[PDB]
């Protein structure tokens, strides 16, 4: 029912601006407009009731205007990263309904490290093998990853995730190599190569 | 005042589960709670609300017919009971007061839809001016474990990973710490994994 960008971006110390329409059933005709903050892995906040008002601290403000609300974020900061919803009351449907929400993304390119894990002892003892290739601290979000074995590209057993946000507003990921003691013993190198922004890591393990 | 909500779940599609959220101070009926679920990498939708002191809910028109919002002023306690589950059900549903805009949310409550079955991990040990030791928490479901270091002591230069979902159904998890390599002969490293849906808990010690 509420529309929101799918998401905005700026710089430290600069003035975002969140918006959130509607008809003449819910923003319009007096209904209020509440907004919400969702950090990375966390239970909503209530930042901002009534079109106006503040539980937050003073550098978050919401506006209203005709079927429009907007919610400005002044002096951004690292710690504004992260889903805004705004909520309004339809009177056509009768009920609370949020929107779309916004993420906000406070912007440095910033190339990954990578880790890489053989097989434990235990594990192989276990009749299992994971290689572990772990990517830290690198954005923007885009990376891929891709495996070899003696040079030779690897593609089944290969589960990788997609780029989460780290604490830092940066990304990391996790990408494994599923293979059986034998597999793991039969060659003589593995190896995980992290592309991003054009610049490759390639980390290699051998038994 | 907190809102505390029932612990994670694992059900098959088509049956019922039910969640609750108790209050822990405050005129829980007085005020009014709202159930709001969010599915993964979704976004907030309001299913119902119910005043308790009155006894009168509110429903969603989406979730109408199946979901039932009750509330008890003797012991403060709202539930949220949903029947003939769905594999799209499968989300994190929250209880959040709000005097009659929410300002109270509760934890959230993990309802996972599948007809996988519970299990616990395989906790291995990944050994190493910086060493870096970590644990592998292999094949498990449902979502999530939480893992310390040091049963908390440990903070200092940890990572833990997102899951993976594997093409076997199971999740797999790594969490990291970064430590001098001087202090790898005298201090003990251990990573403390848990996995409440299996009740599970495991501290593996990672040495070199």
């Amino acid at each position: 029912v509420l529309t929101q960008p799918p998401s905005v971006s700026g710089a430290p110390g600069q003035r975002v601006t969140i918006s959130c329409t509607g008809g003449n059933s819910n923003i319009g005709a007096g209904y209020h407009v509440h907004w919400y903050q969702q950090l990375p892995g966390a239970a909503p906040k209530l930042l901002i009731y009534g079109d106006t008002n503040r539980p937050v601290p003073d550098r978050f403000s919401g506006s209203q205007s005709g079927t429009s609300a907007s919610l400005a974020i002044t002096g951004l900061q690292a710690d504004d990263e992260a889903d805004y919803y705004c909520q309004s009351y339809d009177r056509s449907r009768g009920g609370w309904f949020f929107g779309g929400g916004t993420q906000l993304t406070v912007l440095p390119k910033a190339a990954p490290s990578v880790t890489l894990f053989p097989p434990s002892s235990e594990e192989l003892q276990a009749n299992k093998a994971t290689l572990v290739c772990l990517v830290s601290d690198f954005y923007p979000g885009a990376v891929t990853v891709a495996w070899k074995a003696d040079g030779s590209p690897v593609k089944v057993g290969v589960e990788t995730t997609k780029p989460s946000k780290q604490s830092n507003n940066k990304y990391a990921a996790s990408s494994y190599l599923s293979l059986t003691p034998e597999q793991w013993k039969s060659h003589r190198s593995y190896s995980c190569r992290v592309t991003h922004e054009g610049s490759t890591v390639e980390k290699t393990v051998a038994p | 005042v907190q809102l505390v909500q029932s612990g994670a779940e694992v059900k098959k599609p088509g049956s019922s589960v039910k969640v609750s959220c108790k209050a822990s101070g405050g005129t829980f009926s007085s005020y009014a709670i709202s159930w709001v679920r969010q599915a993964p990498g979704q976004g907030l939708e309001w299913m119902g609300g119910i005043i308790p002191i009155f006894g009168t809910a509110n429903y969603a028109q989406k979730f109408q017919g199946r979901v039932t919002i009750t509330a008890d002023e003797s012991t403060s306690t709202a539930y949220m009971e949903l029947s003939s589950l769905r594999s799209e059900d499968t989300a994190v549903y929250y209880c959040a007061r709000s005097q009659v805009g929410m300002d109270v949310w509760g934890q959230g409550t993990m309802v996972t839809v599948s007809s996988a079955s519970t299990k616990g991990p395989s906790v291995f040990p990944l050994a190493p001016g910086t060493a870096a030791l970590g644990c592998l928490v292999k094949d498990y479901f449902p979502e999530p474990v939480t893992v310390s270091w040091n049963s908390g002591a440990l903070t200092s230069g940890v990572h833990t990973f997102p899951a993976v979902l594997q093409s076997s159904g199971l999740y797999s998890l790594s969490s990291v710490v970064t430590v001098p390599s001087s202090s790898l002969g005298t201090q003990t490293y251990i990573c403390n994994v848990n996995h409440k849906p299996s009740n599970t808990k495991v501290d593996k010690k990672v040495e070199p």
